[PDB]
């Protein structure tokens, strides 16, 4: 699969401009920072809540082997 | 009423040149310019005259795919000279 046998395309134009003349970083306080909370908030839901349930077995785990540890009695 | 509008805005007097060339006198064709296109225009409407602002080459590409053809056109163009300049030799 080399460069040109690839499909056939009809009725598309793509238009593009040179890489000095637009600038290297356009708005990239203005778009980027709210452009990031929207794929945070389109991810999270879906990777968070299985993070949380790890983070509670750790401390069960933990918590649960030191008190298996102490013991105890009275005599 | 826009091809009015065009009509008096450039079809004016000193932007017109009337040239000739062949077997005539120029005696001649000063005089028949003299018996027809005086009197033609002059004066501009509403002091509306047009002027060329410079031009700016942004130097991009736009691609038209359309795979139903059997060859393929490409040009690619740089910088203008312009006219003056011996650059253009």
């Amino acid at each position: 699969r080399q460069f040109g046998h690839l499909t056939r395309v009809r009725h598309v134009i793509t238009y593009s401009l040179s890489p000095f003349e637009q600038r290297a970083f356009p708005h990239y306080f203005s778009k980027g920072i709210p452009n990031v909370l929207r794929r945070t908030r389109a991810c999270i839901l879906r990777v968070a809540p299985p993070f949380v349930v790890f983070y509670l077995v750790y401390t069960w785990g933990t918590q649960e082997f030191e008190k298996s540890k102490r013991k105890n009695p009275a005599a | 009423a826009d091809l009015t509008e065009y009509l008096s805005r450039h079809y004016k007097a000193p932007r017109m040149v009337l040239a000739a060339a062949g077997g005539l006198e120029h005696r001649q064709l000063l005089d028949l310019a003299q018996k027809h296109f005086s009197g033609l225009s002059g004066t501009y409407d509403e002091d509306a005259v047009p002027t060329l602002t410079p031009c700016r080459f942004t130097g991009s590409e736009i691609r038209h795919r359309e795979d139903g053809l059997p060859l393929a056109h490409v040009a690619i163009a740089v910088e203008g000279p312009g006219w003056a300049n011996p650059d253009n030799v």
